């Protein structure tokens, strides 16, 4: 049909579990398909345009993409830091 | 009856039991079935069809395999079962293929029936490394002076062919092929080239004219036609130098020699073009796929001299790359022009001022060069090339009141100009090549009237055949000039430039 | 045990599905088993869902989609000593020359991010040619990036061959080989000639350690060759402390086989087809060649130039990054001057009365004045007559003439092949020996007496000969 | 992990279904009240039907599953969390889609294959008996992944049989044998 | 000559109507539904040699 | 353009340099042709205007050598004579 | 056609117009059926479409089909890819351009782009064949001396090279045939020499046995006795 990210797997795992969300992805994100210098995180609904975020991994990005259920934050710096 | 024989075959066929792993198409469009199933399938595996028809699997993506469909898909239909055929591309190699048109498959075109096939080897294998190697010297000897003397290679190099669309580029091959009619009568096998021409989408039509003269010049005995006709579709097309290839290996492990042609290789590229966009590939410069650089490197490194150590073999190759009006800027000339060891460039102005073949040496170039050829026509043409390089560059001062200098130069330089004439689809031995070329550097053919070159040049050749035909004798079995041979050589020049 | 099944193949881009929370870790390095030995895939992207995407170095034909994925856990780890000069390496670190498994003591990564501006050197430094036309008129650089121009017809290799021989003697250096898409006839070749030449001494050790990429080879290991040579030659600089010299082939299939992975990547084909990281990809492979405290590795490239257009982006990169440019001619190696340097085309950033010094820089300029002035005037003077020279402008025809033969190195390695016993000229006394020409002090040895004959010292003896 | 792919997407769906409830174990319970409700709904016609034809808001969406847990009270809220999903995702056309892969997925947990033997006639019992037997005497029925096998009426498959199951297959049509032999006498 | 070649296809033009004869008669007799309990058969001893 | 010529039975092309050479409405007669010959053109015309082609596709060879200046014949300067008036 | 040349076993003459239209028309429904467009927006699938049309049409032992297929080649482009592949399929090309149209000469046919399968040597007669060597040279040479003719002028040729333009000339206005189809151009009524007397009458021409024939004489005039009769008709 169509493939919203949403409808990624380990999305859909938690949200079968229910409600697992505030915080953990009002603020903070878990990252989610990687690669391309840009990095599609599932959570931070609060986050500002273009703020800096920093990824465990020690690298920071600046968010582009803010998109209904995803960033797409883009990595100022390199990707093996990142997984 | 005919009638009943061929329900006698028919009949012979039952009972089947190989069936297994189905896969049914999901959509079919473009000659790309797509089907989920299929589960463990190998790459580039042979399929049949419900409808029988025959593909590769050149997508294998995590639901659907993207079957490749050899065929049209007039018989073909969506659901269909297919059945695994579980071989990876293979194709029969063997002796027998020597006066065999085939088509891709193998199955006869010429319908020759049975091919004494003593392998079947995959047809995309990697190429003889650094180790499979030996010093290249042997001498490949087209029959055509400019190409023996100017751009003369050796056996297991590659050597472009690259020239103007159509304009006898099959004849310049041709001319090849005549000439090692006279080697292969000899029976030794290094003096054998078993040679293929690989016709890449090519009317059938035309190919009947190749075989018909071929056969006329009873060049079938050792010639094997890898054809992937017109009509034969891009995926036989895609697979057709490399599938010819493999043949060559056999013989090339015999330890034999033998040359590839593969002509042409643009037709590949475009075939190769239909596939890529077909699965949706994005396509590369000049919308010919981007790893058409790929296929084109892993096919022209296969021709290789091997190490007298893994036997001394050769593949020699000779790719042809039509230049579309003479455009050899274009992607597909570029890269395969860095691959090339040599280029003879056809040139369109020579074609038109009757000079065939119409080869302009200038922009024809070996990088095996004088490795291979002849040490008597070695020494017989080094002043040769530089006496064409200053013809070309006072060439165009031929256009007045000019000085004495430029003029002798013109005189030499334009004779020699008529002498590399040679009527196409005519050969001429070696050992009276050495001659002709002689005459010129002793320059006694200054003397001779550019109209009565040509006569003079075959009655000089029999001349020395009646006269010095221990000269001709001696000039081939030394196969090297001694200061005494080019000394009596001079005299019988001498003698037919007197009369 | 990390352990995935192989769930697509979709041409040599290979996606696997690894076991959860196992997943690689982008540029780390997987190997597949396989009766190929092992195919070796470098995980490039993470489609995610517990899948990731790979590209492969190696050709994927006959694989079934479930196959078994080992992850070595990052970029390859080559192995590397001076046990592993002489040895044909192939891009995944095994031996093409096939004397026997290569012994070594360490590996390390392919990849490896350049030195810090802290480690990095602050001030310039000179790297020494025994020819004296590369040490007069463009000078090398012991970080730098030289990068030659001219036909391997000109005898490229025979040049290569030569700055072998010279960090030989010079430095006792090391130097690491590497050919990207190399005709199998020129590696065969050139395997012959390095063993001939003794940079290969298949028994005893060997100067050059050998990396070929052949043609054939994939462009995913195309692109990998470079890479991993220069580990090779930071093992060199940065864990034997001694300088090195790397050769790299065309730099063309170079980019080529990067513009291939990225369109493999499905990544936008950035103008002209090349790579969009086309400029990033330089500037890591460039930026670690460099000038450490503990070393300094000389890189010399070849820029193959696409149909001659330095207007093409991708040259015009490499020319960025590259430091000087050695231009040889087939006009120059006609002249019978073996180095095929062209003069008037040879030029390098570090030609300065401060980099070089004042008097060196001094010299060449008015060798280079000389000689810019001497073709010029053979223009008109050729023409008109060589009478039309006035005696001032007939000295300097006079002393160009003696210079241009005197520039021919008769040079070691092709002591063999030109016939004429090398000359290996230390910096000191090139420098020297222009000067005194200048002072036109051999104004009365004539011009042929220079012809193949080395520096100052060496044209005594030949003036000697000349007259005797 | 999920047994077996499904062969892609839709199947996304399905295994983060599966792999929830079966971390609570109600695979089986689940799957009874996706038929149940599947049942009910194949029963109900206007939007359950042209329910199954998108064209229906969030929020007549939200009130869609509102009538839904009229149609069970309680059973598997997993599936009942998968409902809310769906709604959510504003799609609940491929409902049965899910239903079936759900059911392959469990049926797969359980052990069951399926197979078929599809010919353009209803064959004997007797035949089913054997064919049976035979592909339990075969290693294809591993035991442990038992047998299910239905014959089929397809006229398309005019003559002779068709055996289908974990992509082994005999197929002994009249059709193909057929079609082989014509094009053969054409010749 | 030329007549007799046409008439080797015309010999197999004449056969092929004789296909679709003898498939309506195949299609036609209870030998559909006789020799379909022989492929019953034959399948079983197929399936059962797996 | 290209599918447009294929459909039409001429092609009128205006030069906009010989529009500046002060042909306004400009023409460009080399790039125009009506292959369906002198149909529909009236019979008077027909009649006078014979060889205006031929001295006008005359003066269009003869211009192209008259730029380059060569010493001309007569011949030739009768055509470019003719052709300019 | 194929009914034709099979069933009814006659050989027939097979005419096509114009086949750049049905490049045209499969290169736009490819689009429509979502294929990657290829160079120059062509189709994918061009070359065996254009392959299919060419394989299916050729003589075989049941007959002989003469196709004759037009083609259109936009803005005279044959670096054009569509042309260009087509020029590959056929077996008996011929250009026609404009250039000569615009000289008056009806053919408007490039000598010397003419190119056919059959185009021999021997085949074509020897005869045959040294004659169209001498015009094509004579005509290669004309061009050649056209440069030269331009910047340094017409005077500064040799005596053998102005023989040569005066012949060249005469055979450029004797390739001039009159049409019956210009009836409807000239009114002229059509000229049609048979192939031998073609043949007889161009050896005469380059041997220089009517260069006492106007070159008027020969333009837009049919055969020898025509060219003849019409310096006969200019002379009074």
């Amino acid at each position: 049909t169509k493939a919203q990210p949403t409808e990624v797997s380990s999305i859909l795992e938690e949200r079968i579990k229910g409600v697992s969300d505030e915080a953990n992805l009002n603020e903070t994100g878990r990252v989610l398909a990687v690669g391309d210098g840009i990095a599609r995180v599932f959570g931070l609904n609060n986050i500002q345009a273009e703020e800096l975020v920093e990824f465990s991994s020690g690298v920071k990005g600046m968010a582009l993409n803010l998109e209904p259920g995803q960033v797409g934050i883009v990595l100022f710096g390199s990707d093996r830091l990142v997984k | 009856e005919v009638s009943s024989i061929l329900e006698e075959r028919i009949k012979g066929v039952s009972d089947e039991a190989n069936l297994n792993e189905t896969g049914r198409v999901l959509a079919v469009g473009d000659g790309i079935a797509r089907v989920f199933g299929l589960n463990n399938i190998q790459a580039e595996e042979l399929v049949e069809f419900s409808s029988g028809v025959k593909g590769m699997a050149l997508n294998l993506e995590p639901g659907q395999v993207g079957i490749v469909l050899f065929g049209s898909d007039r018989l073909v239909k969506e659901g269909e079962l297919v059945k695994r055929t579980g071989n990876i591309v293979d194709v029969p190699v063997g002796p027998g293929l020597l006066g065999r048109v085939v088509d891709a498959l193998g199955n006869p075109i010429d319908g020759k029936g049975p091919i004494d096939a003593a392998g079947r080897s995959r047809a995309q294998v990697k190429a003889p490394g650094i180790l499979p190697r030996r010093s290249v010297h042997e001498p490949v000897q087209t029959g055509l002076k400019a190409v023996d003397a100017l751009v003369p290679i050796g056996r297991g190099q590659r050597e472009l062919i690259i020239g103007d669309r159509q304009t006898g580029k099959t004849a310049v091959a041709l001319d090849t092929i005549l000439n090692q009619k006279r080697w292969n009568n000899g029976s030794d096998e290094s003096k054998k080239l078993y040679c293929v021409y690989v016709a890449v989408g090519q009317k059938r039509s035309t190919v009947a004219q190749l075989v018909q003269t071929l056969e006329q010049h009873d060049a079938m005995k050792y010639s094997i036609i890898v054809a992937a006709t017109a009509s034969e579709a891009a995926p036989l097309q895609y697979l057709a130098p490399f599938t010819a290839a493999s043949i060559g290996e056999w013989f090339r492990d015999n330890g034999k020699h033998a040359l590839i042609v593969y002509d042409d290789l643009s037709k590949q590229a475009v075939a190769y073009r239909q596939l890529s966009l077909l699965l949706r590939r994005p396509p590369g410069r000049e919308a010919y796929p981007g790893d058409v650089f790929y296929l084109h490197s892993r096919l022209l490194e296969r021709a290789a001299k091997l190490s007298e150590k893994e036997g001394s073999g050769s593949l020699t190759a000779l790719p042809v790359i039509e230049t579309q009006g003479g455009d050899v800027s274009a992607y597909i000339p570029t890269n395969v022009i860095s691959i090339t060891d040599g280029q003879i460039f056809l040139e369109a102005e020579l074609f038109y001022k009757g000079i065939r073949p119409a080869i302009n040496v200038g922009l024809s170039v070996s990088r095996v060069g004088s490795a291979a050829q002849v040490k008597a026509l070695k020494q017989v043409a080094g002043s040769l090339k530089l006496f064409l390089a200053q013809y070309r560059e006072v060439a165009a001062f031929a256009q007045s009141d000019l000085d004495a200098s430029t003029k002798q130069t013109l005189v030499r330089g334009e004779r020699l100009t008529q002498l590399l004439k040679q009527n196409q689809y005519s050969p001429l031995a070696t050992e009276e090549q050495v001659p002709l070329i002689y005459a010129g550097v002793n320059g006694h053919l200054d003397g001779i009237e550019l109209s009565r070159i040509g006569e003079f040049e075959s009655s000089f050749l029999s001349y020395l055949k009646s006269n010095h035909n221990e000269l001709l004798t001696e000039i081939r079995e030394k196969g090297e000039l001694s200061k005494e041979l080019l000394a009596s050589l001079k005299s019988a020049t001498e003698s037919f430039v007197a009369t | 045990p990390i352990t995935g099944k192989v769930t697509a193949v979709i041409g040599a881009i290979v996606d696997v599905h690894f076991e959860q929370s196992e997943l690689p870790a982008i540029l780390n390095a997987l190997e597949i088993k396989t009766p190929q030995g092992k195919l070796v895939l470098e995980v490039a992207q993470h489609l995610g869902e517990n899948t990731v995407r790979t590209i492969a170095m190696d050709g994927t034909e006959g694989l079934v989609r479930g196959e078994k994925v080992l992850d070595t856990g990052g970029p390859i780890s080559v192995p590397v000593g001076r046990e592993t000069l002489g040895r044909i390496i192939n891009v995944i670190g095994e031996p093409i020359d096939e004397r026997g498994p290569i012994k070594s003591k360490l590996r390390k990564p392919i990849h490896a991010d350049p030195p810090s501006f802290a480690e990095q050197s602050t001030s310039a430094e000179i790297l020494e040619t025994g020819i004296k036309v590369v040490d007069l008129l463009a000078p090398y650089a012991r970080g730098g990036k030289i990068g030659l121009f001219g036909g391997a017809g000109v005898g490229k290799t025979v040049f290569i061959q030569e700055l072998i021989n010279n960090i030989a003697k010079a430095h006792g250096g090391f130097s690491v080989f590497t050919g990207v898409g190399e005709r199998t006839r020129e590696g065969n070749d050139l395997y012959r000639e390095m063993k001939e030449t003794g940079v290969i001494n298949l028994e005893g050790e060997s100067k050059v350690a050998l990396v070929f990429g052949q043609m054939n080879e994939p462009p995913g290991a195309r692109a990998r060759v470079a890479l991993t040579g220069l580990t090779i030659a930071e093992y060199f600089r940065d864990e034997e402390g001694q300088d090195v010299l790397l050769f790299i082939d065309n730099i063309f299939r170079f980019t080529q086989a990067g513009s291939e992975v990225s369109a493999l990547l499905g990544r936008i084909p950035s103008a002209v087809g090349y790579q969009p990281t086309l400029a990033t990809d330089m500037g890591l492979l460039q930026e670690r060649i460099t000038t450490t405290k503990k070393g300094s590795v000389t890189s010399v490239q070849a820029v193959y130039v696409p149909a001659d257009d330095l207007t093409d982006p991708a040259p015009a990169t490499t020319f960025a990054h590259l430091d000087a440019t050695t231009v040889l001619s087939r006009g120059i190696s006609e002249l019978g001057i073996y180095p095929a340097v062209d003069p008037l085309d040879s030029k390098s950033r570090l030609l300065d009365a401060a980099v070089v010094g004042q008097e060196h820089y001094d010299v060449a300029s008015k060798v280079q004045e000389t000689l810019q002035t001497y073709k010029s005037l053979q223009d008109i003077i050729a023409i008109l007559g060589m009478d039309e020279l006035s005696e001032q402008d007939k000295l300097t025809v006079e002393r160009a003439r003696k210079i241009q033969r005197f520039l021919s190195q008769p040079f070691a390695v092709a002591e063999v092949f030109t016939g004429i016993p090398g000359k290996l000229v230390r910096l000191k006394d090139t420098v020297a020996s222009f000067k005194a020409v200048l002072e036109g002090k051999y104004d009365n040895i004539p011009e042929h007496a220079f012809y193949m004959v080395g520096g100052i010292e060496d044209v005594v003896a030949k003036a000697e000969k000349l007259a005797a | 992990p999920p047994p077996v792919r499904l062969f892609g997407v839709e199947g996304t769906y399905a295994t983060a279904l599966y792999q929830a409830a079966a971390k609570n174990s109600s695979i089986d319970a689940a799957f009874q009240s996706l038929q149940k409700v599947e049942s009910t709904v194949k029963k109900n016609p206007k939007l359950g039907h042209l329910l199954l034809n998108p064209a229906l808001s969030l929020k007549d969406r939200n009130s869609v599953i509102d009538a839904i847990v009229e149609t069970h009270k309680n059973l598997d809220g997993y599936v009942v969390n998968l409902l809310k999903v769906l709604s959510e995702n504003n799609r609940l056309g491929c409902f049965e889609k899910i239903a079936s892969d759900f059911g392959v997925l469990n049926d797969a947990h359980n052990g069951l294959l399926k197979g078929t033997v599809t010919s353009a006639e209803p064959l004997d019992p007797k035949s089913f008996k054997r064919i049976e037997k035979a592909l339990s005497a075969s290693k294809l029925v591993g035991q442990g992944k038992s047998l299910k096998l239905e014959n089929v009426v397809k006229p398309e498959i005019k003559g002779g049989l068709i055996v289908e199951l974990g992509d082994k297959t005999v197929d002994l049509s009249i059709s193909t044998k057929i079609q082989k032999l014509n094009k053969v006498l054409e010749d | 000559v030329r007549y007799e070649a046409s008439l080797r296809q015309l010999e197999q033009r004449q056969l092929a109507k004789s296909v679709i004869s003898r498939v309506q008669s195949e299609l036609g007799n209870p030998k559909f539904q006789e020799k379909v309990l022989q492929q019953s058969i034959s399948e079983i001893e197929q399936l059962l040699s797996k | 353009p290209t599918n447009v010529i294929s459909i039409t039975d001429g092609q009128i092309f205006l030069e906009a340099e010989l529009f500046y050479k002060g042909i306004r409405p400009a023409i460009n007669v080399g790039l125009s042709v009506s292959r369906v010959g002198s149909a529909a053109q009236v019979k008077a015309l027909k009649q006078v205007a014979g060889s205006l082609k031929l001295f006008l596709a005359q003066y269009r060879e003869v211009a192209a050598f008259a730029q380059f200046g060569s010493d001309l014949d007569a011949s030739t300067k009768q055509t470019l004579v003719r052709g300019e008036r």
